């Protein structure tokens, strides 16, 4: 079972939240059985991706990374 | 107030003493409000007209 | 569909009950309501945005009613409108003053009672300076400008400036 | 000068409420609180204000419990209520003032 | 529960702990 | 009990009724309306 | 009434009221971290992710094998014992063998030593099996029944062994592997 | 002076030797050249000692973070309790393991009947109660059948059964002990894992939302939870170690305080336990009903009365014995305030008041673009920290050293005071009587806007507590007016042994028939005088005030009429005008009476058989036989006399309303002006404005509009019936004899005609629907003048609880 | 000096049954507990 928390969304049929979902699981599976932790751990299973999406910030033309026109 | 060792050594003390309290509580008068007694019923009819 | 909404009487029901329009009456006494005739049965819509556990801004609680032409002139909306009296308006209104020192006490009182006399800002207190070490040098740049010149027109008789 | 011992059988008394407590009942509290309103305590804590004054503060609390359990006000000596005017004057202020 | 609580800590005027 | 949950929608909750009497700004004149309108709902209710 | 008598009465003195100056000294220490020679204890969150009872069996592993004398491995079975780690094949087979080669140490000894880490959780395996049966064919001095007795906990554990191992052979179909170990066994 | 405070100088530190010299990209000051230099894999990635962020503070204008406890670092172990494994509180499991075996427990020991006293705390396990709520998961599917196969060839055929992935030995190096719960955890679908129906979690989600503030602080439940009064001191400050601290401090004093006072009442209650007297007071309360569940007067004696008072001390002192033992508890050694049952009273948290300002930097008066580019954010940090006491009695002193700690508060630190106390409220059908609908129900009409004051007095209204007798009349016959029994009418009035013609008495309290002032019917003064005065009519106006008792200037306002068309002379000579027919009275003057003011018939139903008649009105079988001609049946009568002698009649109009004559002083001027001026109508529409019903949309109408409606519409039956063939046999569908709501949720004025929401899409975007086009205004959300600016009067927690 | 209140009530702790408290047994009130605890039972005096 798979609890969401967070910023929800109608659908999260998306690959972030699917790798949040595999990282889930790897992590349950782990602290059921101990032995699975070295595949996992060597796949990269259990590894956490700092990787977030760029804050917001009004001087950017869109918000997020996009600078103004210059003449 | 026995306390020599007291700011200069760098004595605060962590709790505020029961003489403080005292003085702090003398020091200022009790609102008769909040006492809300009440002994008597409601006054449906003259409580909210009053005067003006 | 368009249709009229029949109301049953409990006497001509085979056996009495309350009627849900008999107890909305009631309530609407209870609670002093109004009960809006123009409203239409078609309307009823939940701000799913805010009422839907789904969406991230999810609150529980109707935070906007949906309806586009809902502004402010109409009665509908002054009668449940909060007054502005007490709210954060009337603390602005108050606080917010160029010289807090002025919104605490009275200038002259705190200076009358702290002090010996009133003191004067320190932007006077810059001119007085200013006049003070430049009037020692020299006498032509300043001139004579002063509220009531009736005084300066005809000064008292036994006033004789002293010559420089 | 058992005070804490004077008030707690005040209280058994105002819980009971069946002997109804006297005016003389009354008094007697109010005197025995005022009193040691006006101990003074030793040096270490006389330092500072006395700390003592206090014990006053309790004096409205007193007169709402009396007028709870239908004491008379008026029935106090005058000696006394001089003194609890006094302690109502330095601990009673109204909401309106 | 002390041993001698009476004479020690409400008897004695150094709690049994001062060198009088 | 199934009257009064009908007359206060909202009011009420997990078998708790609660007026939050807002209407004056002094505590002591609210608390006065809030019983008035209390004992009213109660006797509308007890038409039952 | 303002002061509460609790604070000042002897009578209503808390008996069981630590003072202002040891609490904050006793949480103040740091204890060394080096409990038992092999190992480190944890003291920050990172050194806790690193740490396991586990992985400590493999550095003692390392030790007891660079240790050269059974006294010295005997010490350090004794301290992964205190500790608690885990014992595995790895020890139990490096123990054994030195325990074989040693000449002071009745054959007896040895046995009830492997049965204790069995007890402990550390699996037979073959090449304890090869060690035990070494001792068994030597050890002629001891009770023929004594023997016997112990034949038959070697001759189950070796059918043991045999069941584990074509259980775990079994699905990927190598049956000349799996014939080869049981020509072994 | 003021300034001699800013005086104090200070020396610099003292140096050795010679002076550091430096090494023989920009030189950085900040930088620490050794330390930086200082290879990373021998000094560690930190900044700063390694210790919990709990005794880190991020400072104020200087960019590093700072230690409010100066240079004294507890290790991490101090936090942490005595040999934990990974610092952990409890070493069994992870934050959010220990977080979730909570729901399980709670849902595991769950009972619906619990939740009726707690808010949020009653709403159980939502993924557990969800998932039980569905009716699509008690079908658990048995194990399929290759399974049961597989199963059976290996532990059967092949001698070696399918082991369970716990019960597999996968660790080479040794053999673990098979877990409890290797196969013994039973599969059911209806327990895990959890699926729930989209309606029901919605549901659960809004009612656990909205009930937040619906919990009773203050029960009669032993323990923890159960007290008389509640108190909570929510202190506020600028810094979350402020706050900490200055609640540990408060933490403290309370304890002390409530431990004396706990302490002094425990030794009050004692003496009532031991022995006392119940008082004449206490038994006439017990003894005051007039029925007691036994069908009759129930007499309580001192021996039960004592005893119900015993019991009640006996709970208080079992209360104050726990909150003592609760006092007592907290230690030096370890000291836990954030728990109940280890402190007292806990301090809880609350959400901090975070609050951030975006603003422009720049001071450049052209460039929006840099202006834009230059924005930075800043924030106000409020943070809070609620204390809890729950007293099991109301103590005044504890409110008066509670309400003092203000005076002594820390630094830059507020408190506010919530307090629940436990309050006897008095409900009485003396004011606020259970009586019958009115005769004439009130409909929407009386409930439009403004309807509160035009047409609407304050509850409760007043029934006249006073009568007078009438010549003909008895005990027994007044108390037949009135409702109520002789015997305690007689009573009541405690002082006349008899009634006298023309005699004011006191209606009894108790009365069913007690009168409503200003009776709804007007008091009109005859044109004769009834007198010798002038022997055809009054003449003047101060005749009819002086009749009537009442101001000239109110019998003037009250109808007008006659002050238009008065006949007077300027020459000092006021005289009545000869075309006036009648002279209505002012509503101070008016009189009600039980004849006009309660119903004299009343409807029956259909299952009615001269019995529910009589006792829906209290009345006698043979009372109302006598007062509708002896009817042996009610079947072909619709309507029914009610016999004077009815205890519970029924009544003209709801008491509460407001009679129109009120309205009429109100704006007695614009009646007049209307006389006056011949207002017959004032049009509000042009003469064919109906033509074009969109054009002119007057300020209350709503859309989508509601086209006009048809007569066979409502059923396919109907429209066959009269559109298609006219043979139908069946007029319509078969309609139910009660009440169909079609639009369930909204309740739609009866009798109006109206539309339900559209099941088509195409309707929909069809239909007269406009858009937003200028901004969008909030009924209360207009203070706050945008989403940007937000408008706070105070920086209160946005979790914040009004108790 | 006064020693600190007893943390133990007196409620639940029942004393022994002493020669005066039987005269008003007959006239006196207690609980089931009271009346058939595990060490001196009074209902049993009462009946003797």
């Amino acid at each position: 079972h798979i609890v969401s928390e967070g910023h929800a969304m109608p659908s999260i049929a998306n690959e972030i939240a699917a790798f949040a979902l595999r990282m889930a699981v790897a992590n349950a599976l782990v602290k059921l059985i101990p032995l699975t932790r070295i595949p996992l751990k060597k796949s990269g299973l259990l590894s956490v991706d700092r990787r977030r999406e760029r804050g917001q910030f009004p001087g950017y033309l869109d918000g997020k990374k996009v600078k103004r026109r210059f003449a | 107030s026995h306390r020599r060792d007291y700011i200069r050594m760098g004595y605060i003390p962590r709790y505020t003493p029961w003489e403080w309290i005292a003085i702090q509580e003398a020091d200022q008068p009790l609102i008769a409000e909040q006492i809300r007694q009440d002994n008597i019923g409601t006054s449906y009819f003259f409580s909210l007209n009053r005067y003006w | 569909g368009v249709h009229r909404v029949g109301y049953t009487h409990p006497s001509t029901l085979p056996v009495p009950c309350a009627q849900r329009w008999d107890l909305r009456l009631a309530r609407a006494r209870i609670f002093q309501e109004y009960i809006e005739e123009k409203a239409p049965g078609a309307w009823q819509l939940e701000d799913e945005r805010s009422m839907s556990p789904e969406f991230k801004t999810f609150t529980g609680y109707p935070m906007r009613d949906m309806r586009p032409g809902y502004g402010q002139n109409l009665p509908d909306y002054i009668m449940k409108k909060r007054l502005p009296n007490n709210t954060h308006y009337e603390l602005f209104a108050r606080r917010d003053i160029p010289n807090e020192d002025n919104a605490m006490y009275g200038k002259y009182l705190y200076d009358m009672t702290v002090h010996g006399t009133s003191l004067p800002s320190t932007y006077r207190m810059h001119k007085d300076i200013n006049k003070a070490q430049r009037n020692d040098r020299k006498l032509s740049g300043n001139r004579f400008k002063v509220l009531c010149s009736s005084g300066a027109k005809n000064p008292p008789s036994g006033w004789e400036p002293i010559p420089d | 000068r058992q005070f804490d011992c004077c008030d707690a059988i005040w209280q058994e008394l105002v819980d009971r409420r069946w002997p109804r407590a006297s005016p003389l009942t009354a008094e007697l509290y109010l005197r025995s609180i005022m009193d040691h309103a006006n101990t003074p305590t030793s040096e270490p804590l006389q330092s500072f204000a006395n700390i003592n004054v206090v014990e006053k503060k309790k004096v409205p609390l007193v007169l709402a419990q009396m007028d709870e359990l239908g004491v008379p006000r008026t029935h106090l000596s005058r000696v006394l209520m001089d003194e609890v005017e006094d302690s109502l004057r330095k601990f009673q202020t109204y909401r309106s003032r | 529960q002390l041993q001698a609580q009476d004479r020690i800590i409400c008897g004695t005027h150094g709690a049994g702990i001062v060198a009088h | 009990e199934r009257r009064l949950r009908i007359l206060a929608q909202h009011r009420v909750g997990m078998g708790v009724l609660k007026l939050d009497a807002d209407k004056y700004e002094d505590q002591a004149d609210n608390v006065t309306f809030g019983t008035t309108k209390l004992s009213e709902l109660l006797a509308d209710a007890r038409k039952a | 009434a303002n002061i509460p008598r609790s604070v000042w009465d002897p009578a209503q003195h808390n008996p069981n009221w630590s003072d202002s100056y040891g609490h904050d000294i006793t949480n103040r220490r740091a204890w060394p971290a080096r409990k038992w020679t092999v190992g480190l204890e944890p003291c920050t969150p990172r050194e806790w992710l690193q740490f396991s009872h586990r992985n400590l069996a493999y550095a003692y592993n390392g030790a007891l094998r660079a240790c050269h004398s059974l006294p010295s491995m005997l010490l350090l079975y004794k301290e992964m014992k205190q500790r608690g780690v885990k014992v595995d094949v790895d020890t139990m087979n490096v123990l054994l063998t030195r325990a074989a080669r040693h000449e002071h140490i009745q054959v007896d000894d040895v046995f009830l030593l492997f049965d204790e880490l069995v007890a402990l959780g550390a699996r037979p395996d073959l090449a304890a099996a090869e060690t035990l049966h070494t001792v068994l064919s030597h050890s002629a001095s001891m009770p023929e029944e004594w023997r016997e007795a112990r034949r038959l906990q070697l001759v189950e554990l070796y059918n043991n062994l045999a069941m584990e191992e074509v259980e775990r052979l079994a699905p990927h179909r190598a049956d000349r592997l799996l014939k080869e170990q049981m020509k072994r066994f | 002076y003021y300034w001699s405070r800013y005086r104090m100088p200070t020396q610099m530190p003292k140096f050795d030797g010679p002076a550091p010299v430096a090494a023989p990209t920009k030189t950085n000051e900040f930088i620490d050249p050794i330390d930086d230099k200082f290879p990373m894999s021998i000094r560690g990635p930190l900044v700063r000692p390694d210790v919990p962020e709990d005794q880190y503070v991020d400072s104020w204008y200087i960019c590093t973070s700072m230690t409010h406890h100066m240079g004294d670092y507890r290790p991490w172990s101090a936090s942490a309790p005595p040999n934990a494994f990974r610092f952990r509180p409890f070493n069994e499991f992870d934050a959010k393991g220990r977080e979730y075996v909570q729901y399980m427990r709670e849902f595991a020991r769950f009972d619906p009947r619990k939740s009726r006293g707690n808010g949020q705390k009653g709403f159980p396990f939502r993924d557990a109660y969800l998932t039980k709520m569905n009716e699509a998961n008690q079908k658990t599917p048995p194990p399929t059948l290759e399974t049961i196969m597989d199963r059976a060839v290996r532990e059967h055929h092949q001698h070696a059964r399918i082991l369970s992935p716990l019960e597999v030995q996968r660790d080479v190096g040794r053999l673990e002990p098979i877990p409890s719960y290797a196969g013994k955890i039973n599969a059911d679908r209806s327990v895990f894992p959890f699926q729930w129906k989209t309606e029901d979690w919605y549901e659960y989600e809004v009612a656990k939302v909205r009930n937040r503030r619906f919990v009773f602080e203050n029960t009669e439940e032993d323990g923890i939870r159960g007290s008389e009064v509640t108190y909570k001191i929510v202190l506020e400050g600028f810094w979350d170690h402020h706050v900490m601290k200055l609640a540990e401090d408060v933490c403290m004093f309370l304890k002390d305080v409530g431990r004396q006072i706990v302490e002094e009442k425990l030794v009050a209650v004692r003496r009532l336990l031991q022995g006392g007297a119940v008082d004449p007071e206490l038994l006439a309360a017990f003894n005051c009903a007039r029925a007691g569940p036994f069908g009759g007067l129930d007499e309580y004696d001192k021996e039960e009365v004592a005893n119900f008072l015993r019991s009640d001390l006996r709970r208080l002192e079992e209360q104050c014995l726990s909150v003592i033992n609760r006092c007592n508890v907290p230690v030096p050694g370890a000291t836990n305030i954030y728990d109940p049952h280890t402190s007292w009273p806990h301090v809880e948290k609350l959400e901090p008041w975070v609050r951030m300002a975006e603003f422009w930097t720049s001071s450049s008066d052209t460039s929006f673009t840099e202006l834009e580019m230059s924005t930075a954010h800043y924030e106000f940090r409020k943070f809070f920290r609620v204390i809890i006491c729950k007293l099991p009695f109301q103590s005044t002193e504890f409110e008066k050293r509670m309400y003092d700690i203000r005076h002594w508060l820390h630094r830059q630190t507020s408190c506010e005071f919530h307090t629940i106390y436990r309050r006897n409220v008095i409900h009485d059908s003396a004011v606020f009587p259970t009586e019958h609908d009115p005769a004439t129900p009130t409909t929407h009409e009386h409930h439009r806007m403004f309807s509160f004051a035009l047409d609407w007095q304050s509850a409760p209204v007043n029934r006249l507590s006073t009568d007078t007798v009438h010549e003909g009349e008895s005990w027994d016959a007044v108390a037949q007016r009135l409702g109520c029994s002789v015997g305690e009418l007689k009573d009541a009035n405690a002082e006349r042994e008899t009634i006298e013609a023309g005699v004011v008495i006191n209606v009894p309290v108790t009365a069913t028939r007690r009168l409503t002032s200003f009776g709804a019917t007007p008091l009109v003064l005859p044109l004769k005088t009834t007198s010798a005065k002038d022997g055809e009519r009054i003449r003047t106006w101060e005749e009819a005030a002086a009749i009537l008792d009442c101001t000239v200037e109110e019998l003037q306002q009250c109808n007008g009429h006659a002050a238009l068309t008065y006949q007077k002379k300027e020459s000092e000579a006021g005289e009545f005008d000869s075309s006036v027919t009648e002279l209505v009275a002012p509503l101070s003057c008016w009189t009600s009476t039980s004849e006009s003011e309660f119903s004299p018939v009343e409807r029956v139903h259909a299952n009615d058989t001269l019995v529910a008649i009589a006792r829906r009105l209290q009345c006698s079988e043979e009372a109302l036989r006598a007062v509708n001609d002896g009817i042996t049946d009610v079947s072909g009568l619709d309507f029914v006399r009610v016999p004077p002698e009815a205890r519970r009649p029924r009544r003209l109009v709801e008491p509460q309303l407001r009679p129109q004559a009120a309205t009429d002083a109100l704006l007695a001027r614009t009646i007049a002006e209307e006389e006056t001026f011949k207002l017959k109508s004032i049009p509000h529409l042009p003469q064919n404005a109906e033509r074009f019903p969109h054009e002119y949309h007057t300020p209350t109408s709503r859309f989508p509009p509601t086209p006009s409606e048809t007569p066979a519409t409502q059923d396919w039956m109907a429209y066959t019936a009269k559109y298609l063939d006219k043979q139908f046999t069946i007029s319509a569908e078969p309609a139910p004899v009660y009440n169909v709501n079609k639009l369930w949720p909204m309740q739609q004025i009866p009798g109006k005609v109206d539309q339900t929401p559209f099941e088509e899409d195409q309707t929909w975007l069809l239909h007269s629907i406009p858009v937003q086009q200028l901004e969008m205004h909030h009924h209360e959300k207009d203070l706050q003048d945008l989403p940007f600016i937000n408008h706070e009067q105070f920086p209160r927690s946005l979790e914040w609880n009004a108790p | 000096s006064a020693a600190p209140e007893s943390s133990v009530s007196q409620s639940h702790t029942v004393n022994a049954p002493t020669v005066d408290e039987c005269e008003m047994l007959a006239e006196r009130w207690g609980t089931m507990n009271y009346w058939h605890n595990d060490t001196f039972p009074r209902l049993v005096v009462f009946l003797k």
